[PDB]
This record gives C-alpha cells, sequence and structure tokens, in this order.
C-alpha cells in the first residue's frame, strides 16, 4: 500500500506538550500516556494530557514496573485496561518521584482496550503503523552523551546498540535532504533537542534499537 | 530480551 513520505501527528493535533521528567526514570510511562493521548484525540476529538504519575504509582510489581527505577510501556497499557482507565495529568500530576497509588476513577480521562507489538527491528512495520494507526512507543539505546547532548539535525550514533534503555514516542517520519529520519518525543522538556524533540536515524539499521520493541495502544 | 527502560 501506499504510504505518506512524511507524518508528523502534532500536525494533525494528537500530541500533547513537551514533559520533563527530572530525576526520577519515568520515560516509560511519558512514552505510555503520549501514545494513549494521540489514540484518545482519534476517538473522542479532545487532545488531554494523560497521568504518567498514575502509571508510576499504579502500575507496579505485577506489571513488572519499577517506578522512577524504570518499567515497561506494555505493561503499563495492560494496567490501563486492567484498571478499567487512567487518570487526567491534572487530577493527578506529576512528581518525579515514586508514591502511594492514588488513581480515582473520579478524575478518568482515558481507557485502553487493547495493544499491539511490533516485530523486532522492522522500520518499515514501524513505519506503516505511524502513518496508519498513530504515535508508537518505542524504546532506544540512549546511554551515549551524544543523545543527552543533540541539538539539531538528524541523530546518528555509530555507538549506538539495538539494546533498548530509554522509553520515547514515535510521533512522525520524514527526511531532512535525503536524510531518513524518525521523528521522536522525549520527556527531557523543551531544552532537550529540537524544543524536546530529536530526529533519529530511519533505515539505518534498526539504528539505537528505535524499532526493537515498538507497540500502540488502542481505545 | 527487552530492557526495563534502572541503571540510568
Amino acid at each position: 500500500r501506499i504510504l505518506p513520505d512524511s507524518v508528523d501527528w502534532r500536525e494533525k493535533g494528537c500530541v500533547t506538550e513537551v514533559k520533563y521528567q527530572g530525576s526520577c526514570g519515568a520515560c516509560w510511562a511519558f512514552s505510555a500516556v503520549g501514545a494513549l493521548e494521540a489514540q484518545l484525540k482519534l476517538k473522542t476529538g479532545k487532545l488531554v494530557s494523560l497521568s504518567a504519575q498514575n502509571l508510576v504509582d499504579c502500575s507496579t510489581e505485577k506489571y513488572g514496573n519499577k517506578g522512577c527505577n524504570g518499567g515497561f510501556m506494555t505493561t503499563a497499557f495492560q494496567y490501563i485496561i486492567d484498571n478499567k482507565g487512567i487518570d487526567s495529568d491534572a487530577s493527578y500530576p506529576y512528581k518525579a518521584m515514586d508514591q502511594k497509588c492514588q488513581y480515582d476513577s473520579k478524575y478518568r480521562a482515558a481507557t485502553c482496550s487493547k495493544y499491539t507489538e511490533l516485530p523486532y527491528g522492522r522500520e518499515d512495520v514501524l513505519k506503516e503503523a505511524v502513518a496508519n494507526k498513530g504515535p508508537v512507543s518505542v524504546g532506544v539505546d540512549a546511554r551515549h552523551p551524544s543523545f543527552f547532548l543533540y541539538r539539531s539535525g538528524v541523530y546518528y550514533e555509530p555507538s549506538c546498540t539495538q539494546n533498548v534503555n530509554h522509553g520515547v514516542l514515535v510521533v512522525g517520519y520524514g527526511d531532512l535532504n535525503g536524510k531518513e529520519y524518525w521523528l521522536v518525543k522525549n520527556s527531557w522538556g523543551h531544552n532537550f533537542g529540537e524544543e524536546g524533540y530529536i530526529r533519529m536515524a530511519r533505515n539505518k539499521g534498526n539504528h539505537c534499537g528505535i524499532a526493537s520493541f515498538p507497540s500502540y495502544p488502542e481505545i | 530480551a527487552k530492557h526495563r527502560m534502572v541503571m540510568w
């Protein structure tokens, strides 16, 4: 099938403002809520930031997650399915620490009915999902100073591996003078990268593991 | 194969 040469879900009103995780390893939770935020907009027309803190505090050991010490987007989604909801960010705001679970259905802002995992390393399948389903949660290998110091352009790091350690959100793809890239929303605030985003090399052999473990939820 | 997204 025909796919667009480039996609940017921010232009479709499906991406909330960039968040700042602070000294808490909650990137997995931010990735998961970002993916679901897009699906909530696609279903209801509302663009609402969802509570990463809710996942940090409540999608814990039964889901294999360890709060500020890391987790998984897939089992974050499973928590939202099991729990029959996730709170809005406004009602359950982010504190960058581990807290008791404070979920309240009074402030439910979204639900989740399923999630899909994509095949390891398949950047073609990732492209199809980004084009036709929405932003996709992914892991990357971020354990390189070049990643934290990235300012602009298309990011390529020869030392990168396909082993992921940082959860982020693919919100589009494109090319910068024929250098193909993934448009990636991070959770390191607006001062990271290009106003909180990093363009990562695409079709360069699963660079930094971007397509190692993609997943996306549906409502 | 998936790594928790710890040593950070």
